[PDB]
């Protein structure tokens, strides 16, 4: 447990969000979320976007990816916007995206780009409230090379919000990324 | 030398220009020490204090806003040993304090401060001669305030010629513009100047490269997927400054590249004040409110009118820049109509912009293959729309160009380039382009 | 489930493998596996080549590793083949390598270089027709450095056969990996 | 199990630790020590390094991190010491190192600084001796950037010990990482 | 300058080489827009409209079948603002269109359609006058398609020289080769000539550096191991030519490198055709024929017959360079002997080759030291049998010396290498040649 | 040119010092080419045979004890191909083999023996006019083995100057000292010369820079925390030589940088010998004993005495350098207090040492701002205690000042770098240094 006052540099979200995981030990509930963030992570390695769009992201989806801008950890008076929104997608948005993919006349998508992505660090917990809700969290590499000799690396944390579908199936609701490279290193066309 | 590069009346350029490293060392010297760069908006130092860092080349200045109201600009260099004093992006200080050894900086560029003054450095040390390295020149356009480390430099309004004319219906009379922060940042491997032209008026582009996008998100520029057939003559202008700043006119696109989710509440709200604006700005200038300017402002400032983004191409090598994206909304938009265009402007030209993403495979091979030996003294042919450019129209300001899909503000460009590259002062520029308007219509 | 008329992006290839993984939910099956792919990275790790070999390989492995050609996506003519095999070894062409790294007059291999492998994303299911198989795959990214200043990471996804022996064992029969960079960055001599 | 007289290339320490594993297959042991590292990541990336101290560190700690000199693999004369302590750290010199990062006046954590950390191919075997006592085995990558376009990655494997405390806990008892890059790629003030 | 980087005879040359960044540039000039450069095969693209892309040193091109049968090869740059045009490695195509703003090329060079050409371009733009950059001269080599970017250049045959006397067993009077791609492709940190010139003639480093696997595999050239016991005289002999490409023979080593499980079949096979070879050729040439020979064909294409292997060393700058890797097979092999040759050459000397690696280790090192100060003016010393070499041998056909041991080559290449790194064309290279017989034999 | 880059007296120097890449080229030659560098330690090459590797600028050297006990030290290249001969950091050799071909050398530098000699080399090789190339001056002090490249430089120990003095009682009168190994080995993107002038005398930093280990770690040094008061003068001093280095002298801080958890143990310690040493040497000289030095030996080579570091800033470009990091120990201290000594040195000032990584901060920037275009051309002031500074005290030997807050080592410092910048031999920067205190020391 996470005392503010005394440990310095810690965020009261981040510290907020690690007091959900960690406590209740529920196996059941990891081996669902490794299927769950695997088989998601698969669709997106293959480039099965539309299953990913139908199967994986629930229809009231917030897909939500931010760069920071850098202040002086000392700031008390500047109020400005804090961050800017790389990705912030509702259903609607995101289908666009998926839709630019698949679309035959997608120049830098030929020839086939190569997506090889790793996930590690995943735990999870109920929802006290709402307990159809889970909060889980990951880690994710994921490697984009194309055209021979172009590669990217991406490394970032994904506070995920998902919920248990009437179908038995479980969707995602919420992504939150906080991109951790204030300028990124190239241009982040691909769903983290 | 570095004469020759671009031809007579901008027509071909040398491909060596988007790769050569000796040149961009040129550049360094005398397009960003001698030009207007965009470093920031009022809407974000806005109270006294505030300040921002902002690239000006490939230096990084201090900007901060005085408690007389004023804005000065000073190198985040240290006048001791040459630390970098502020490493945040964007805050509000009551001063610098640079922590190698603890030199203190008014906001106003002032040594106050130098710890032991008294035992240590005594007679050898006058704080008044150890200021900030300042920005001369510093002036506004409607909010945006650009810098120049060139004082001899014309005033901002001046440089920005007769491409002034067509920025005010949007830039001033809509009410005014703020700017919304933080911006985007990313890295893209392609000199500065193939974004620069892009934006200064490649309109031609946007039928093929963006092909996708508008079958599948249906902008207001759907009337152009395949470049299968061009919005008739009724369709826009493409126009050309002294100073090298252009832009291109596509009538009442006031939607510009946005997706059909917000095409809706930005056509109403900027129709309705569309009419406003005619009874005091004439019918001319009212639509041109509502139409859609792509430009580039000189050297590495690029903006969108209606699709409401405003990028900076810095510079960082010959085969590499850093580019800025922020968003710009007009001040008497609904808050959460700024909120979603705010987020649409990112969401197109941003880091994940899928506009931007489209065009970074032509901007990057663009430059790549710049470097390759029997390439890089290939004539690069900006042709389009040649020999249909005027001066003088009775009521288009510049040197104008009867299509959007031109190339007349890419030989501006390039013209007003090369008078900068091959000369060694202000002076010696304007004495290259007394006869700007001629060089560009010429045999016509 | 994907249909690939409509997810246009989608391999053949990638599809039938995906169609595999993600049905059964065998958490003793993935303990099992977790178990093996681990011992075989910390293995190869520690440079027990000889280990390796005789305890997790097969005798008659195959072991492919592809680096594929960049077609357009349009291609409808061009039919030569497709693939280079930087990897294609049955076992007696393992032991000549694992033979070769051992040998003492193998000059790279003097100072000793370092391996680490990050092994993620595993998932797998039973063979329908013949049970003893094991469908396996996995992520994984290849840390090599030598020599001071000299290094390189390897980034791949494997699929993998493995089969179940007489001890109680279970032994590699076929590892097949798409090499995703086409211009390799760097000589590819490990056992990914 | 490993013959070193065959195995050429294997350390005998290497290949002492490899024999405490995948013996046993204690799937309650693994989910324990899975909960333990990632817990400890997780506080570790939100900066929280008082409670990773007062909770994860046991107080008998030794927290060691060697950068191995590059000798020749048939060197049998040369008896200097092998090893730099870059880590070599008990609970009062680690408490120092905490400190130093959450004071205000340290430079260069303004701005905060984003640290994220994926940790792989975890496995535990109890002490035979001492069933207190966990030897615990992982592999990190960890990811630092900082002031905008500043990047620096680091790979390791961490080989551990870890007890178990009567209040209930499990804490952190011994730390040994041999980093395998010789010549650091940047100043390597973070924890693994 | 440039004079005086390799001494008289080739006997040594200035370390600087495999590492000044200044040569680099001026070897683009001198060496690679000049000389003949190994494109592709028949076999790899056959019917029409079939293409490959490959490097002429740093250019890239696009190699493409005409309909007439013909071949033609054009620079992948567009000819408006200089993108690249395809972006695959093979394909086969009614025509070649540049995505940026659609111009639209024939696989004839020439282009064909330009989006809105009546509407925009009107009479800016002829479009006969806008075909892509054709590289002047493509000839051919018993499939091998050879271009060069300099028209003064001799005929291929003719610049191969008397090398060309040495392939034929292997490139004609077998059959012919078929070449299997796709090739694997690598960087590997080492300037391009490092590995130009251990093909060109280094039997040498076989016993020590690659000790490793042959005392593991059994390649047939076991009896080397150790350095220890050269093949007595009867071992192989080493030869050079006018235009710098070179190679050492080494007789009956048919399979080798190759390891213990192909070298039965490879040698049973290669025997039996000897045989046949030896009543249509005659005993000396179809013993070549079963030999192995290593070699590099000026400036920077290798072979390895009967171990089979075609490399291409594609500069990329003064310390690293791109390393394709083909195997070539025989015509009238069975499909399986086709199909484990072709793995095999992979499993030797491609990307996850044991010998390539062995021999990269030597590569790296030797450029990185170029560049230190106190080593960059050292001499290295290519004198491995000087003295012992001959032209005009009753029966073989070059600068002749008598073991594959030598640097007969090495000194062969070189000199051709300093007569072109120190003249301005074709005409000038030959005034330095016309005794270039006299001056490696020299003394002797 | 390379003339008028440090300004007379040493008070300023360009700021483009830190970043020009053609200077750093120069620097090769007139700078490591020209002057002494670390090499080893006696204590780590002791038995014959035994060898490391070290980096004299560019430049590997290989550093091998002889049979008769000497020392001598060749370029890790080879003469044939050029390859790298020796690759482990430390070992104990009967000779160097390089594995390309298999060419033996002795521990002595000499060719031994050649493969296949008098079969294929014969009267093409001599053997003897082969060695490897020899570093012609190695020299000593207290165990510290020190290289140069040209044979006209004085001897180490005039070289060292008036510094020689201040160094003594630490490195001759404690007994003597032994280097522990192995070095710490890191990257940091910074010009080495700010290591240098960061170690020849920058104490003005302590107080803010390290305001937070102070404050944590209470170190004897804690008394300048804020750099709010100054230990009265009754603090220090600093001092620079006519060849450059130069050092800042701190009294009775024997513990220097060091956590609390040694500092009773180690001031303890280095109190009782300071007793013993004022009855062999004085008063004076056993307090400097007990007392904290930070200096530079020219061009690279850095101490912390008491803290017991002992650093070496390695090339590798304009804006980069490896730092090597060993303790060193008086030999007479008890082993655990080696063992912590030793560890406690790397825990502050190695890789992962809190000391240096705070400093890395002021270090990577101070040299990315000199590649700025409106910063290359900016002064770096030395002012700090100028006009405070006197030659021959009789007392303290060398241009001393009267704080260790001083920048008079600076000064020092960089008049001798800007000596050897602009002069083509020894004989020529002796020409520039015949009036070298009169310089540093003039207006006063
Ligand atoms: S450099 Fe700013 S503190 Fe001296
Ligand atoms: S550059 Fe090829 S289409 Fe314009
Ligand atoms: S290079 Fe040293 S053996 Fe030839
Ligand atoms: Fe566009
Ligand atoms: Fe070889
Ligand atoms: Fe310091």
């Amino acid at each position: 447990m996470i005392n503010t006052q005394e440990d310095k540099l810690v965020s009261a979200h981040d510290a907020e969000e690690f007091h959900r995981f960690y406590i209740v030990q529920d196996d059941a509930l990891l081996q669902e979320v490794n299927t769950l963030l695997t088989r998601e992570a698969h669709l997106l390695d293959i480039q099965a976007y539309k299953a990913w769009l139908e199967h994986c992201v629930a229809p009231e989806i917030k897909y939500q990816v931010i760069s920071r801008e850098l202040r002086s950890t000392s700031e008390r008076r500047y109020q400005l916007n804090d961050a800017v929104n790389i990705y912030n997608e509702n259903y609607q948005q995101l289908k666009v995206r998926v839709e630019h993919q698949m679309d035959p006349q997608n120049w830098p998508n030929s020839p086939k780009i190569r997506f090889t992505r790793f996930v590690t660090n995943v735990t999870a917990a109920k929802d006290k409230s709402a307990p159809e809700m889970l909060h889980v969290r990951s880690n994710l590499i994921l490697h984009r090379a194309r055209r021979g000799n172009e590669v990217d690396v991406f490394y970032a944390t994904r506070e995920d919000k998902w919920k248990r579908i009437e179908g038995g199936g479980i969707q995602l609701v919420e992504r939150f990324v906080d991109y951790p490279e204030r300028i990124l290193p190239h241009n982040l066309l691909v769903f983290l | 030398s570095y004469q020759n590069l671009v031809s007579e009346a901008g027509l071909t350029q040398k491909h060596l220009i988007h790769g050569d490293k000796e040149l961009f060392q040129h550049e360094m010297k005398t397009i960003f020490a001698r030009n207007w760069l965009f470093l920031t908006h009022d809407s974000l130092i806005p109270s006294p204090g505030d300040y921002v860092t902002a690239k000006m080349g490939l230096d990084e200045v201090i900007v901060s806003r005085q408690n007389d109201g004023s804005v000065r600009a000073f190198l985040n260099v240290c006048r001791h040993r040459g630390k970098t004093i502020v490493h945040a992006e964007a805050g509000n200080a009551k001063g610098f304090v640079c922590n190698y050894h603890g030199w203190g900086y008014g906001t106003n560029g002032e040594l106050q401060s130098v710890p032991f003054e008294k035992e240590l450095y005594g007679d050898a040390i006058k704080k008044k001669c150890l200021g900030l390295k300042e920005v001369p020149r510093i002036e506004s356009f409607h909010g945006f305030i650009y810098g120049c480390f060139d004082a001899e430099a014309p005033p901002l309004i001046d440089y920005l010629g007769d491409a002034a004319w067509y920025m005010e219906p949007t830039f001033k009379h809509s009410g005014g513009l703020e700017l919304v922060g933080p911006p985007g940042k990313v890295v893209v491997k392609a000199n500065w100047k193939t974004f620069a032209e892009n934006f200064v008026g490649d309109i031609y582009h946007v039928g093929w490269t963006h092909a996708s996008i508008l079958r599948v998100g249906q902008s207001v520029f759907t009337p152009l997927a395949g470049n299968a057939m061009l919005p008739p003559e009724g369709s826009g202008l493409q126009m050309t400054s002294k100073y090298g700043s252009g832009m291109s006119l596509m009538w009442d696109y006031y939607a510009g590249n946005h997706s059909a989710d917000l095409v809706p509440d930005l056509m109403a709200f900027g129709g309705a004040k569309q009419e406003k604006l005619a009874k005091e700005i004439g019918d001319v200038r009212a639509r041109i409110y509502r139409s859609h300017l792509n430009g580039t402002i000189f050297p590495n400032n690029s903006f969108l009118t209606g699709s409401a983004a405003f990028k900076v191409w810095n510079p960082i090598d010959e085969n590499t820049t850093e580019v800025w994206t922020y968003a710009f909304v007009e001040k008497d938009m609904p808050e959460d109509l700024k909120r979603r265009l705010a987020d649409a402007v990112q969401r197109t030209v941003g880091p994940g912009g899928y506009w931007e993403s489209d065009d970074n495979d032509n901007m990057e091979t663009l430059s790549q293959n710049a470097k390759k030996y029997q390439s890089s003294n290939s004539d690069l042919i900006a042709s389009l729309g040649f020999g249909k450019d005027v001066y003088g129209d009775e009521c288009y300001p510049g040197v104008v160009g009867p299509s959007g899909a031109s190339e007349t503000s890419y030989r501006g460009f390039y013209r007003a380039y090369q008078a900068h590259i091959s000369s060694s002062n202000w002076a010696e520029f304007e004495n290259a382009s007394r006869n700007w308007h001629t060089e560009l219509t010429k045999t016509t």
